[PDB]
């Protein structure tokens, strides 16, 4: 009793029930290193200008 | 008559200098605070100044691969 698969059928992508825990760390990775400050606040003028040299702006 | 039509009293000089003295004080110590903070920033590189770029994250491609392997 067996029907021969139409065209199209088996390059389905199909759901499989499976009891198998999902790999929580499949790639063995280790812990990402900590990033930047990310520092925030509210601008302000630069204290005395640009104290370059001479320039009192 | 010399002294109140051209010149004004010692209290205005003084405290101009007194003035003058502490912004440049505070700009000199700007200047060594800003050197050190930068040496540090070049140095380890936590901070915001001398950031260089790195890749991407955002162009991986997180597929399957024709292979179950990568
Ligand atoms: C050459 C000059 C041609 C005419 C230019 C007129 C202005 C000249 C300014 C030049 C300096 C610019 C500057 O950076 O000022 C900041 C700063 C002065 O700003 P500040 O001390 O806040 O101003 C004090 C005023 O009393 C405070 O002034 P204020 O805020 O009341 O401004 C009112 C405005 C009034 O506006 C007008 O009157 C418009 C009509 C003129 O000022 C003026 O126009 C009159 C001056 O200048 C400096 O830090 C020192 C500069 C030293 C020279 C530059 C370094 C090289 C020196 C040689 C250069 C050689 C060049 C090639 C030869
Ligand atoms: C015996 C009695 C006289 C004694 C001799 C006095 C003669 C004085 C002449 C020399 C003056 C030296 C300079 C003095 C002025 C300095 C610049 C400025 O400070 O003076 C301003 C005043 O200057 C005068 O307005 C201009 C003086 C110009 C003198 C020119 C004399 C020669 C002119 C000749 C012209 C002849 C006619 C043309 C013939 C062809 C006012 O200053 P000010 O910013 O407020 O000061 C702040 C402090 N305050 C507020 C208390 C004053």
């Amino acid at each position: 009793g067996w029907v021969r698969p139409d065209l199209g059928e088996l390059s389905k992508v199909t759901k499989v029930k499976t009891d198998r825990p999902l790999p929580e760390n499949p790639y063995h990775s280790r812990a990402r290193p900590e990033p930047n400050p990310e520092a925030e606040g509210d601008l302000k003028p630069a204290k005395h200008g640009s104290r370059l040299f001479f320039w009192t702006m | 008559w010399i002294a109140r039509t051209f010149y004004d009293g010692p209290e205005k000089n003084y405290e101009k200098t007194m003035a003058i003295l502490q912004i440049e004080a505070e700009k000199a110590e700007l200047r060594l605070k800003e050197l050190e903070v930068r040496r540090l920033m070049r140095a380890r590189g936590d901070g915001p100044w001398y950031q260089y770029p790195t890749i991407d994250k955002a162009l991986i491609d997180h597929s399957p691969k024709t292979t179950p392997d990568n």
